[PDB]
């Protein structure tokens, strides 16, 4: 055909036992061969080649397959084909085969995944994610961390408690750091700030040093920052 | 009839239980309003940002992993 | 005189819609109300099985940016 090769991406001689598809459709063996022999030179074809040993050997299905299995040979495919489509080549060779080196690949392979799920490969769509993740039994719970991501806001005293919580959060049900307080009137607005401001003014008769004192902010808060991140001060009621 | 007012006496509990019915097809639409004008605006909302906080990820976690094989291949 | 016995057609306002809003009303009140106390113990389980996902990944790789780092410690820098 001649695409000369698109993206010559290897040296390496690639011959493939058979094929299917995967969920998608079906990639039909030819279409394999071509889909890369072209876009690299490599061969089934006449190759009396001893002289040393890069036959990459790729298949979805055994049979007729199995008797070089039966022999040593490792089989790693297909995808690995269909994969170094996407970017380039050194896919460093991750779970995919039918061939296992018990005690010296699928040990050396795992090496080049990482604890969970994903290779270092160029990893991830946000389809690729919801793949290795509706995959899971281990999982070493909470703790503190110091760097985040889209998701954060912490501890106070459900609509606004909720919209705390339904994203990073705590809540916590008595004097911590911070207060969205619930507006308006001499009710909310003045007996929210409450004598209950000055049920705050007991841990200083109590209390050695001076009982920190947290922010306090409009519930109003909360929604116009849940829309970026967090500011704080021009913000109070 | 001494038998009369009887009737005149329904706005007991048929204007009453009526003057009921009210703050429960009141209050109880109201809640079943509420109720849902808030999560069906909400819940499946802020998860428009189960959806920000995925690209964040992915867009800023390949931002680690490059930073490992420009590393990695470097090195003999 | 009977032209009050013609007011039972009252006991209809109430035999229709105190046959919905205390009837049908409540049951939405809660079937589909103590349906929130379904989905939120769901909406905590998830979203929090989630950010130990994303964290032990993340973290899986800054581990990793380290190894490969301090690996380079014979060829520094």
């Amino acid at each position: 055909s001649n695409i000369f090769a698109g993206l010559l991406f290897y040296v390496l001689s690639d011959y493939v036992t058979e094929d299917t598809g995967i969920r998608i459709t079906r990639a039909e063996l030819e279409k394999t061969i071509v889909e890369h022999g072209g876009k690299l030179i490599y061969n089934v074809i006449l190759k009396r080649h001893s002289i040393g040993d890069v036959r990459l050997i790729s298949c979805k299905t055994t049979t007729e397959c199995k008797a070089l299995i039966d022999r040593g040979y490792d089989i790693l495919h297909p995808n690995w084909v269909l994969d170094c489509i996407a970017y380039k080549r050194l896919i460093l060779i991750e779970p995919n085969y039918c061939f296992n080196v018990s005690q010296k690949m699928r040990a050396v392979a795992e090496k080049r995944v990482d604890c969970l799920g994903d290779s270092f490969e160029n990893d991830i769509s946000e389809t690729k994610l919801s793949s290795l993740y509706k995959s899971q039994l281990s999982l070493p719970p909470m703790g503190e961390l110091e760097i985040d991501s889209e998701v954060r806001r912490f501890p106070l005293f459900i609509e606004m408690k909720i919209k705390l919580f339904g994203g990073k959060i705590t809540d916590q049900q008595s004097l911590c750091n911070l207060i969205i307080i619930p507006y308006t009137d001499p009710i909310l607005r003045k007996d929210c700030m409450n004598e209950v401001h000055e049920k705050i003014k007991e841990q200083i008769k109590a209390s050695d040093t001076i009982p920190k004192i947290a922010r306090v902010v409009a519930p109003e808060w909360v929604d116009h920052s849940i829309n970026e991140n967090c500011q704080v001060p021009e913000e109070d009621f | 009839f001494e038998m009369a007012d009887k009737l005149y006496k329904d706005i007991c509990c048929v204007n009453d239980s009526y003057r009921n019915i009210k703050e429960s097809d009141s209050s109880n639409r109201n809640r079943v309003e509420q109720l849902a004008r808030e999560r069906e605006l909400l819940d499946k909302l802020l998860e428009t940002r189960d959806e920000r906080t995925r690209a964040m990820m992915v867009t800023l976690l390949n931002e680690k992993k490059k930073k490992i094989r420009e590393l990695h291949e470097i090195l003999r």
